[PDB]
């Protein structure tokens, strides 16, 4: 399926900060 | 016979179809995305077009969600396509505009099939 268990992270260009 | 709704411009994505958690570009620079009725049809469509390539054809349906991953940037599955779409915006303004207009799509699409 296409359906994801997690989330996938964002491109590393439009990823909020962590920190 | 097709109408313009909204238009924006993003960099688009595909999610990797093995690994389920890597992004592919699927454009080189920012393109043009945008909704259209389709007056033959009575649909609702994402279009996105690369000069020769179409990279985004998403017919768009209640059940479809737009899922906002970031303040930036934003994915939905197409079933049809058997694909991920994301779009990548410069500011968080046009992703808000992008997902509150795929909502009101949404339910434009239900409405519609009444």
């Amino acid at each position: 399926l296409l359906n994801f268990d997690e989330l996938p992270e964002p491109p590393a260009t439009f990823c909020d900060p962590e920190e | 016979g097709e109408q313009p709704i909204f238009t924006t411009r993003a960099h688009v994505f595909q999610i990797d179809p093995s690994t389920k958690k890597n992004w592919v570009p699927a454009s080189k620079q920012a393109v043009t995305v945008s909704y259209f009725y389709d007056v033959t049809r009575n649909s609702y469509r994402i279009i996105s077009v690369d000069g020769a390539k179409v990279i985004i054809n998403s017919t768009i349906t209640p059940n479809m969600t737009f899922t906002k991953t970031s303040q930036k940037f934003g994915q939905w599955a197409d079933s049809r396509a058997n694909t991920v779409f994301g779009l990548g915006f410069s500011s968080e303004l046009q992703l808000t505009k992008f997902a509150e207009k795929f909502q009101e799509v949404r339910e434009a699409a239900r409405l519609a099939r009444d």
